[PDB]
RNA sequence: AAAAGCAGAGG
RNA sequence: UAUACCUCUGCUUCUGCU
RNA sequence: AGUAGUAACAAGAG
């Protein structure tokens, strides 16, 4: 009998059992090499759904800008750029018609919210291009090394720790005709390995001065670094993706901060609510749209997505929607939220890191990069690279590529999403007065969408309308993955709706493991992942007792600590059976110490350190819970083998062993300034107690501030029986010569 | 004593990159070089955490434990290794270093994890001391509410727990930052008391203050209990198909108890005005009652909360009455009118369309507490006078802003300013009165701007307040006088017996009526604590979806039986009492004339022969439990109330109610399934239906040889004999014809 | 834009724009869709680390050595336990690959096995032990800087994979995948006492759940794939250099209790300096086996075949003699993969939890625990098989061990082709659901949907066999619909 | 009715 | 020259290694 | 060779 798991289709329905259709138990698909045929393939259809439109070249850049709004209206059902902005702007005209007084208490939030944000919000990114460098580094050291080439011209408002104020210097940062940066380079020497007998190469990065010119600053300004995607599912190939830099973040900050205040006061955005509140707002507005409904009205969904959304957008369409939703505000507001579509519409995009060439006579590899790409001859790439350079060659502008069409991968979600929520306003039935009307919800690109008729025929019609009305604005439906039936089941971003949302558990099993912190934070977080699961993913109680079976086997072979009855022999068997033999109460051992799993059903929600406090020994729990824990990390005595506090981690609160290192590569030259840093914030942080707790506010230099804090600390503490006068004139003189040499040195 | 690191300080300015460092950069700027790294970082440390554990090393640790800890076990192991380079304050630490220092490190006597972690050893207790009932299995119906996983302070927002603990932990470290209540002086006060000459780190004692302090509140899926105690153990209580019956060790909270003992005496008189003795279903079901393991009507002895549906189970037991409710934090002693309740639609002053429930009729009341007093005269929709007194000039204020939000006019709901919604973020329906209340709270100008001035007589015992707040005695505001005595108190606190009778209208020993079930709120409100109707008049988990679940789960379970008695003698099926908790749901003017249309579709059921479909049966059951009506109208569907918003139960067909799928062969309710009827149904489905129209029956789909279609209301001009077409729903088009 | 003020622009570009823009609805049905088009070519190759229908252990029973627990211990004393150690003879030739390097390495490997004086067991840098784990086979990596003078600097090439065909072995591994064994191959650790009452019935639901997921042939491959992927994680991170065996070893319980070691086969592990999380680590993978290779060839194109014994094999007429061969190849994982393959388990969670759900589902219709109705009243009530007759349906402990082994596979054979496969065809279940719950569905382009889906059934063998299980679903559906 | 970091998922 | 943006959920409060 | 799959690893920047 050959065996049919989807048979059991048959029988259970598709949603109730669709946790089998996410196969999320293997490795997901990863990326071998480089992103740059993907980038390539991403300005290739860019520029291929646009061509129509208006080709002009750039007076400051030089690049080839595609002007696709205002172009001839599409003529077939592929992708299309071409957007009419007299459709955006009655859009949008029509969304503030049908919510009044939102734009403008989203403008005054707005507004309000410009004032009171510092530039360290934009250190709580991932990985930004440092224009500086050319690479992709730290949000925080991104933005560190543009505020020190700023600081080093005359560009110092950032200094008074707004955000606004490093927006103003962003700005007139472009009028800089050779700005001037510092970069790294490496020095290279050929030496031989000892450990394998080999002769390699040492590789040695330094810093060094360059100076780029205005037209050169301005495309690195506008550049957004592009690399692969990694650990996607449900995609046979690759794409994508791209990260801008310091001087776009902020501005496109600002721009989705304002559209985060309209879409969290629209009824039918899916942003940027999520989880819980997310399937209640959904189901809310699902039996509010049902109400809407009369009785002889049809009723279907269109389970949707739109095709190619991030290259069918515009900066252009954005800019239009800026400019209406900020109508009658200030104009400072109006033109510090239009320059985020501008600096998107004059972006450029680096391509990769190159490709691999193989050379058999002398079997080799190298690593040309994607900026000499344009150097070599034609007839070395494979045909598709080949292709991909001839379609891709007139756009390049030192080495990135003009891509002043879409948006490129995600950076305006919310204003996407009132993009989409304007055609899902137009379809009310005051405003259309037709014998059909519709209504739904949209995250960013997928929508459910409710469209009511009279007949099968007018929810045709209106299917129709609806698709030339995103036509009219670049929003392609996808006629593939989309899908109509009639409401009460459709799927928005992974949730099935069936009369009620699903659960879907196979989606949140690569969280059911060991965490790899310390031996207390992954079992604090294993035991609350299955808790948590039981809460929302609809885990049954058997199979969480057998998760937390699984989580225990899984946490011992990791950490290598099973119990003392267990004969298995590790590098902790003799340690671990020393400390289990000598303990009288072996139930109040813990996991990590050779003890007994304490877990089950009912005490999920209390940690372990706690659930075991009654069955310790007095002992036991002295060496555990030690005030003086070497594992972790003590505190120093503030003004109240120096004094410290005690700490209240146990034993297995410890620190990972971390590895930086790069392979021949030594960066004694690059690393320095980054310890100088934690060595002046810990300097600062013994003056300042509550600096770790919350980061604290101020313009003054740090020097200041800690001698201010010492001279008025040395007062409080000589006039209230504290120090003595001696210790005060010592603590004076001391700040009297750092205030000496401040200036002086 | 401060002199190290001042000197540490002057090691680190002689540094000229560190003196650059330190002299550049300010304290803003001091959040961005925190977070500056260099080198390469490291993805996926699951995966680095796997393979590390096999090197002899994978610990670091600071220098120190070269101190604490010896380079050897008993049985040879190295126990830590210094780094290469020297410099470093680290050193690589193998984990038998760890189970040495459990098994034979330095003993403390004291240790402050019971201290620190306070919180969960109090679920520990909670759960140790906890008792469980037994485990019942049924249809879940959870919601998606916004509840505490952290109950915090009562007196303190979180705004005002993190001052507190601000002020608490860094006194020197606020900025222009004061604290503003009272509640805050004091627990600073006291939190200063305790963690006076503290060991424990001020970062560790700010996290205990504030998991102690800071009320955390999450969205999760609830059915039952709601409070911050039955919330931490929610993965033990409830399921998918399953309800663990607990009670946790200690006390429940009064705020708590009040509230959930308000929602119990309103679903226990909402369900006993349905049913034929009110008064003897209410006696029979708040004994059985137990709201936390604790029985009902021995907290209704006990409990000073006064509020129209805990009065009306206080009159029936024999419990003195404080004839009363509660609104912005004054009790509202109604002297004298009656008013009652009529859901309208009002379109408010910042364009926003909002549906409320205004009381037509007039009234007078006596508005007092804890610092004001004031008697109100109010018509629908109109404030006629208020002399509002008191014990201050910003109390009568803050009384006379109460008793405008109060009022209801068509004035005080066109001059609101900014925004005010009406549904939260997930679209969920806030209290619009509440709403209005805290908008006119804080921003009040525009309401007194708009309210404008009145002459007044100038006559002893009456003052005048102003739109801006200098009392003068010859002009004052429309309906705005200061009592020069307020009213008075100490027949606020006195209790009154009083009489009910079979209907549940409580009248005082005078005979003035007091309460009446029509003044019930019937707003659908879910607990804090749970209750336990413990009745043969309630299911299991109440509400309204629960109610829908359970009524057509017991129909479909019971249908063998129930078939039979609507074949033969159906007036006894209509009147059961299992079918009494679905009358609630029902709005009160629709249930005469929906039972009319129900009854009518099964008599044509039963008098045109071959025409049956259970289904059809099973969807309307519920509908025909209530004396009906003679209207002879055509209905396309049955509303329901269900969380505050009506849903339509089309009576063709299926719909987002009551669906039936051929493919599992079970009937959905709800998005929950109730399950198959006695998988009997391939002798029903015929092509004629018969219980769709109130007189006609369904022949097939539409046709061109009988006329132009329809509506559904316009069938009246039809005879015994004349076929049409009708569009009935749902881009439908079917034949009608008309029995004789 | 400030003063724009709307005249009616939409309506006129919808009147002005072409009426070839439009989605039209086509009706979907499906008795009148096509079934997937699987594609044409040679059959496809077993792409597993290790034999999983056809692999042979040497067991020993209740193991009471010098190292009961260290790998190589009970490997030599599995391998005391076989006497018929012949000459070996390559009897399956690999056709791409130098097959005498096999028989060498084999033979170099029993003689260390022989002479090993250790706990652990390092082998020698030799030339066919070079060759079969790719020692050199990379060119060497320069800066482009430093070869800017080579004329044959071509490229890398980009070719897609080869369109395999669907071959009859991999519903022969899934159909021994589901099947029950004679031993317990997971054993649980421990939990609190069991005070709820909810508990107890969790413990009495877990309890069958435990006895029916245990002895499935597919927890078998689990602890296989968990032990070799770790034991390869652990010895690729410490044992950069050498040349480190790793044998193939597994311990189970019989269900009279007595506890066994079994012996698989051995895996030489390559050098591994890897970096990225996709670098591969290059194994040999040698594994004891009974079947012969000569039936069914296109399974075993990677594979080289060496027969290595005989074994006096019982049967259940009388008692015979059968040859011994050894499935020798190179192949090779990344952490990533050994990361994946380490977390095996996670299978158990993947199918217990939906059997679960579908019991819950019954509780709260039947107002009581079903699970001792499911697990005793075996009425067989899942479809989950096709046979010659008609459909077969088993009970839910053959559904358990079934969603077990489709979740122990996904794990296997991952591929891109898989993810893209069932995130395609997710949406074409989806319609024929809609269909089935008289919802009336409709799609705008069902070619499209199909050419999508299509595109990933390429040469994995999992993915072709989950595509013919489409189209019997499918063929299952029409036939329910007369 | 009333701070940041890491991990996982989704888009 | 290499893991983007946004959102939700969960945990933790980190001192910095050829 | 093998892993693999639109470009890589098969040691010498992750
Ligand atoms: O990882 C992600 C996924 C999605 N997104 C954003 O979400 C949008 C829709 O995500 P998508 O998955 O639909 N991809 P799309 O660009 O529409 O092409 P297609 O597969 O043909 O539908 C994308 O266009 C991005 O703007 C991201 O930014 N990052
Ligand atoms: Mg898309
Ligand atoms: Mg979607
Ligand atoms: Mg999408």
């Amino acid at each position: 009998m050959d065996v049919n798991p989807m048979l059991i289709f048959l029988k259970v329905p598709v949603q109730n059992a669709i946790s089998t259709t996410f196969p999320y138990t293997g490795d997901p698909p990863y990326s071998h090499g480089t992103g740059t045929g993907y980038t390539m393939d991403t300005v290739i259809r860019t520029h291929d759904y646009s061509s129509r439109g208006i080709w002009k070249t750039n007076s400051e850049t030089g690049a080839q800008q595609l002007n696709p709004i205002d172009g001839p209206l599409p003529e077939d059902n592929e992708p299309s750029g071409y957007a009419q902005t007299d459709c955006v702007l009655e859009l949008i005209e029509g969304l503030d018609r049908s919510h009044p007084g939102l734009f403008e208490t989203a403008c005054q939030e707005t507004i309000d919210a410009i004032q009171q944000t510092r530039v360290d919000k934009l250190t709580q990114g991932r990985q930004t291009y440092d224009w500086t460098l050319n690479r992709n580094q730290p949000a925080a050291t991104a933005l560190a090394n543009t505020i020190e080439v700023f600081r080093k011209n005359g560009y110092k408002l950032n200094e008074s720790g707004r955000l606004i104020d490093f927006l103003k210097d962003v700005l007139l940062s472009f009028e800089n005709d050779s700005m001037e940066v510092t970069t790294h380079f490496q020095k290279k020497k050929r030496i031989r390995d000892n450990h394998s007998k080999k002769m390699i190469t040492q590789r040695t990065i330094g810093k060094k001065r360059v100076k780029l010119t205005k037209k050169n600053y301005l495309i690195r300004a506008l550049t957004l670094n592009t690399m692969t995607k990694d650990a996607e599912r449900g995609k046979l190939k690759r794409r994508a993706i791209a990260t801008p830099g310091m001087q776009i973040r902020g501005f496109v900050y600002f721009v989705e901060l304002l559209a985060r205040n309209i879409c969290e006061r629209l009824e039918q955005s899916g942003l940027p609510v999520g989880g819980n509140e997310k399937k209640a707002k959904l189901a809310n507005v699902i039996k509010k749209m049902m109400a809407k409904s009369t009785d002889e009205e049809l009723s279907y969904t269109i389970t949707g997505d739109n095709t190619k959304w991030n290259e069918n957008q515009n900066p252009r369409i954005f800019l239009a929607m800026v400019l209406r939703i900020t109508a009658g505000q200030p104009e400072w507001f109006r033109d510090l939220l239009a320059v985020a579509p501008i600096m998107f519409s004059n972006k450029v995009a680096r391509l990769g890191r190159g490709y691999m060439f193989e050379s058999k006579s002398m079997h080799l590899r190298t690593q040309i990069s994607a900026e000499n790409l344009s150097d070599i001859n034609l007839r070395y790439f494979n045909e598709d690279t080949k292709k991909k350079i001839e379609k891709i060659r007139h756009l390049m502008v030192e080495g990135t590529a003009s891509l002043s069409p879409g948006m490129m991968m995600g950076m305006f979600n919310m204003l996407s999403t009132v993009l989409g929520v304007s055609v899902l306003n137009l379809g009310q039935r005051e405003i259309l007065k037709r014998t059909y009307w519709w209504d739904g919800l949209q995250s960013s690109d997928d929508f459910a969408l409710i469209i009511n008729g009279h007949f099968k025929e007018d929810i045709q019609q209106g299917v129709n309308h609806f698709y030339r009305t995103c036509k009219l604005v670049g929003i392609n439906m996808s006629q593939k993955k989309s899908y109509i039936n009639k409401t009460g089941t459709f799927e928005f971003t992974s949730f099935f709706y069936r009369y009620g949302f699903v659960a879907n558990f196979s989606m949140e099993l690569p969280s059911f493991g060991v965490a790899g912190n310390n031996e207390s934070a992954d079992m604090s977080i294993g035991t609350t992942v299955i808790k948590t699961n039981m809460i929302n993913n609809d885990l049954g109680p058997a199979t969480a007792q057998m998760a937390i079976q699984l989580f225990i086997k899984d946490y011992r072979y990791t950490y290598r600590c099973h119990r003392g009855d267990t004969n298995l022999e590790t590098r902790r068997t003799k340690s671990i059976k020393r400390l289990w033999t000598e303990t009288i109460s072996k139930a109040g051992l813990l996991v990590a110490d050779g003890g007994p799993n304490p877990y089950n059903l009912r005490n999920l929600h209390i940690p372990e350190v706690c659930l075991k406090w009654s069955l310790m020994d007095p002992d036991y729990r002295g060496r555990l819970c030690n005030p003086n824990n070497p594992f972790v990390h003590h505190m120093e005595v503030e003004s109240t083998k120096s004094l410290e506090y005690d700490a209240v981690a146990t034993t297995h609160s410890w620190t990972p062993k971390r590895n930086r290192s790069i392979l021949n590569t030594n960066q004694r030259g690059i690393l320095e300034d980054e310890r100088i840093y934690q060595k002046c914030c810990q300097v600062f942080e013994k003056f300042f107690p509550s600096s770790t707790y919350r980061r604290p506010i101020g313009m003054a230099s740090m020097l200041d501030a800690m001698l201010s804090r010492a001279r008025i600390d040395a007062r409080i503490d000589l006039e209230s029986g504290r120090i003595s006068s001696q210790d005060f004139s010592e603590i004076t003189n001391t700040c009297k010569a750092i205030e000496a040499l401040k200036r002086q040195g | 004593s401060g002199m190290e690191r001042i000197k540490e300080l002057m090691e680190m300015v002689k540094n000229s990159r560190m003196r650059e460092i330190l002299t550049t950069t300010s304290v803003d700027h001091m959040a961005v070089i925190k977070k500056y790294t260099s080198g390469r970082q490291e993805k996926n440390p699951a995966l680095r955490m796997k393979w590390m554990m096999a090197m002899k090393y994978p610990i670091s640790a600071s220098s120190r434990i070269r101190e604490m800890i010896p380079e050897k076990d008993e049985d040879g192991n190295t126990l830590w290794t210094n780094t290469k380079d020297a410099g470093s304050n680290r050193v690589l630490v193998s984990p038998n270093a760890v189970t040495w220092w459990n098994r034979a490190g330095p003993v403390s006597d004291v240790v402050h994890y019971p201290r620190v972690y306070k919180m969960y050893f109090d679920r520990l207790e909670r759960l140790t001391h906890g008792t469980f009932g037994p485990v019942k299995f049924y249809n879940q119906v959870k919601v998606r509410k916004r509840v505490d996983i952290n109950p915090g302070h009562k007196d303190l927002t979180s705004r005002e727990a993190q001052e507190v603990i601000m002020e608490v932990v860094f006194p020197n470290e606020v900025g222009a930052r004061t604290l503003s209540s009272d509640a805050q002086l004091t627990i600073t006060k006291e939190k200063k008391e305790e963690l006076k000459n503290c060991k424990i780190s001020p970062i560790m004692v700010a996290y205990m203050l504030e998991r102690e302090l800071v009320r955390r509140t999450r969205f999760l899926p609830i059915a039952g209990a709601t409070s911050s105690t039955y919330v931490e153990v929610l993965h033990l209580t409830q399921g998918t198909c399953w309800e663990q019956q607990y009670t946790p060790g200690g006390e429940a909270e009064n705020d708590d108890l009040d509230q959930t003992l308000i929602i119990a005496s309103r679903n226990i008189v909402r369900r006993s005005i349905v049913a034929i003795d009110p008064l003897a279903s209410l006696l029979s079901m708040c004994h059985t009652t137990s709201i936390s393991s604790e029985p009902l009507v021995e907290i209704l002895r006990s409990n000073p909360t006064d509020e129209q549906a805990v009065n009306i189970c206080k009159a029936a037991l024999g419990i003195r009455i404080n004839n009363s409710f509660s609104f912005g934090g004054y009790n509202f002693k109604r002297v004298k009118g009656s008013s009652q309740r009529t859901e309208k639609a009002v379109l408010t002053g910042n364009l926003q369309t909002l549906t409320m429930t205004i009381f037509e009729g007039y009234e007078e009341f006596n508005v007092s507490g804890k610092r004001a007093s004031a008697v109100l005269k109010k018509g629908a929709q109109r404030l006629i006078q208020a002399i509002i007194g008191g014990r201050t000039l910003e109390d009568i204020l803050n009384l006379m802003i109460t008793l405008m939000v109060f009022s209801q006019e068509e004035k005080m709901l066109k001059a609101v300013r900014g925004d005010l919604n009406f549904v939260n973020r997930a679209n969920q329906r806030l209290n619009p009165m509440y709403q209005l209340l805290r908008h006119f709270q804080k921003d009040s100008s525009t309401l007194l701007k708009n309210w404008g001035t009145e002459e007044i007589d100038p006559i002893m015992g009456i003052a005048g307040i102003m739109p801006d707040g200098t009392i003068n005695k010859t002009q004052t505001l429309m309906g705005v006088r200061l009592s020069q005595g307020g009213v008075d108190e100490y027949s606020f606190n006195e209790r009154i017996r009083v009489n009910i009778d079979k209907y549940l209208r409580v009248r005082n020993e005078k005979g003035e009526l007091l309460i009446s079930p029509e003044e019930v709120s019937e707003a659908q409100g879910q607990e804090k604590l749970p209750i336990n109707y413990n009745s043969s008049l309630m299911w299991e988990v109440n509400g309204p979806e629960s109610i829908l679940t359970n009524t057509y789960h017991w129909i479909i379970k019971n249908w063998e039986l129930l078939k039979t008695q609507w074949m033969t003698d159906p007036t006894v099926l209509y009147n059961r009492i299992e079918f009494e908790p679905f009358q609630t749901l029902i709005p009160k003017g629709n249930r005469a004339i929906y039972s009319g249309f129900t009854r009518t579709l099964f008599q044509q059921m039963r008098d045109v022969e071959g025409t049956f479909d259970s289904i059809q049966i099973i969807k309307l059951l519920p509908f025909s439990a209530h004396p009906p009506s003679l209207g002879r109208t055509q209905f396309s569907s049955f509303t329901l109330n269900i969380r505050g918003a009506p849903l339509r139960l089309l009576i063709r067909g299926n719909s987002q109610v009551f669906n039936y799928n051929q493919m599992e062969n079970v009937i959905i309710v709800l998005g929950k399934s109730v399950g198959s009827p006695e998988r009997s149904i391939l002798t029903e489905s015929s092509s004629i239906e018969s219980a769709v129209l109130r007189g006609f029956l369904i022949l097939g789909k539409a046709n061109s040889k009988y006329g132009p279609v329809l509506t559904i209301g316009e069938l009246d001009k039809l005879g015994r004999g004349e076929k049409a077409n009708v569009l009935i729903g749902q881009g439908d088009t079917v034949l009608v014809m008309k029995r004789k | 834009v400030s003063s724009f003020k709307a005249n009616g622009n939409i309506e006129a570009k919808l009147g002005a724009m072409s009426e070839k823009v439009n989605a039209q609805i086509e009706s979907f049905d499906p008795r009148t869709i096509r079934e997937l088009e699987l594609p044409e070519g040679k059959f496809c190759t077993q792409r597993s680390k290790f034999l999983l229908m056809d692999a042979m252990k040497l067991s020993v029973l209740n193991p009471a050595h010098e190292g009961e627990g260290i790998p190589m211990k009970d490997a030599k004393a599995c391998l005391d336990t076989f006497w018929g150690w012949k000459k070996a003879t390559i009897i399956k030739k690999h056709e791409k690959g130098v097959n005498t390097n096999y028989l060498m390495i084999w033979e170099q490997l029993l003689e260390s096995i022989k002479e090993m004086e250790g706990k652990f067991l390092n082998l020698k840098k030799t030339n066919h032990l070079k060759w079969g784990l790719g020692e050199g086979q990379a060119p060497e990596k320069m800066d482009f800087e430093d070869c800017k003078e080579v004329p044959d600097l071509f490229q890398y090439k980009s070719e897609p994979p080869e369109k395999r065909k669907l071959a009859s072995w991999i519903q022969s591994e899934f159909n021994k995948a589901s099947e029950l064994t004679n031993s317990n191959w997971i054993e649980f650790d421990e939990l609190g006492n069991d005070v709820a009452p909810i508990e107890h019935i969790a413990s009495r639901r877990r309890n069958f759940f435990t006895a029916e997921v245990s002895q499935c042939r597919a927890s078998e491959y689990i602890m296989k794939a968990v032990y070799i992927n770790t034991a390869l994680l652990n010895s690729s991170c410490t044992a950069m250099e050498e040349y480190q065996v790793i044998p193939i070893i597994t311990k189970c319980r019989d269900t009279s209790g007595q506890r066994r070691t079994n012996l698989y086969g051995f895996i030489i592990k390559g050098r591994s300096h890897l970096r990225n999380d996709t670098d591969v680590v290059n194994f040999i993978s040698l594994e004891f086996s009974l079947t012969d290779p000569r039936n069914e060839i296109h399974k075993w194109e990677k594979y080289c075949v060496l027969e290595i014994g005989d074994m006096e094999i019982r049967t259940s007429i009388s008692t015979i003699m059968k040859p011994v061969y050894l499935y020798v190849r190179t192949n090779g994982t990344s952490k990533i993969k050994m990361k994946w393959g380490m977390e095996m388990r996670r299978c158990l969670l993947q199918s217990l939890q939906q059997v679960e759900s579908m019991i819950e589902a019954e509780s709260a219709v039947k107002e009581k625990d079903m699970t001792e109705p499911f697990f005793r009243n075996r009425e067989n009530d899942w479809p989950i098989g096709e046979s010659p007759q008609g459909i077969e349906k088993g009970t839910i402990g053959k559904v358990c061990r079934v969603l077990l082994a489709k979740s122990v596979f996904n794990s296997i054979y991952a591929s891109a082709q898989l993810e893209g496969f069932s995130a395609e065809s997710r949406k074409l279940l989806l319609l024929i659901q809609a269909f089935r719950d008289n919802l009336d569905p409709g799609t705008f382009d069902l070619k499209g949907l199909y050419e999508a889906i299509e595109e990933c059934i390429i040469n994995d063998p999992w993915v072709l066999l989950n595509a013919s299980w489409f189209n019997s679903f499918l063929k299952a559906v029409q036939l329910s619909m007369g």
